[PDB]
């Protein structure tokens, strides 16, 4: 079933500054005490 | 700051040793960076290469 | 496909096996007989491939 | 060295590749220097029945 929630209009997109968030682990290899690029 | 000149030598020596250890990490354009890994994966005839 | 077709037109069954080696825990391994683990001495060892 | 095999096992003659013939019947070394010559013989080596 569906409900047509309707936004009379899309509000203008709001831009916020990401604060250096979001770095994931590349591969499942144990690394400790290193600066690996 | 007077002994900074002597420290430079210590910085350079250590920096060079560090740079060499970093290079040892690179794959050098192969399928794997680890030598034990490439000995594991493949039979000799292209493993020598 | 027809039984009277040529060799290049006969149906072939293709199974491709895709692997990842030595970067994750291994659910599957080769049938190599496990031996006793000897430590603190030089030995030729094969662990998890 | 001369022998008779089937077609799907011909690729097993090449060094480095495994199979029934390569493991249990006839093995070439990894440093093999020579030639492999294979040709069809269904006209004379096949018997009715």
């Amino acid at each position: 079933q569906c409900v047509n929630l309707t936004t009379r209009t899309q509000l203008p997109p709001a831009y916020t500054n990401s604060f250096t968030r979001g770095v994931y682990y590349p591969d499942k290899v144990f690394r400790s005490s290193v600066l690996h690029s | 700051s007077a002994l900074g000149k002597l420290q430079d030598v210590v910085n350079q020596n250590a920096q060079a040793l560090n740079t060499l250890v970093k290079q040892l990490s690179s794959n050098f354009g192969a399928i794997s960076s680890v030598l034990n890994d490439i000995l594991s994966r493949l039979d000799p005839p292209e493993a020598e290469v | 496909f027809q039984p009277t077709n040529g060799v290049g037109y006969q149906p072939y069954r293709v199974v491709v096996l895709s692997f990842e080696l030595l970067h994750a825990p291994a659910t599957v391994c080769g049938p190599k007989k496990s031996t006793n683990l000897v430590k603190n001495k030089c030995v030729n060892f094969n662990f998890n491939g | 060295d001369s022998f008779v095999i089937r077609g799907d096992e011909v690729r097993q003659i090449a060094p480095g590749q495994t199979g029934k013939i390569a493991d249990y019947n006839y093995k070439l070394p990894d440093d093999f220097t020579g030639c492999v010559i294979a040709w069809n013989s269904n006209n004379l080596d096949s018997k009715v029945g």
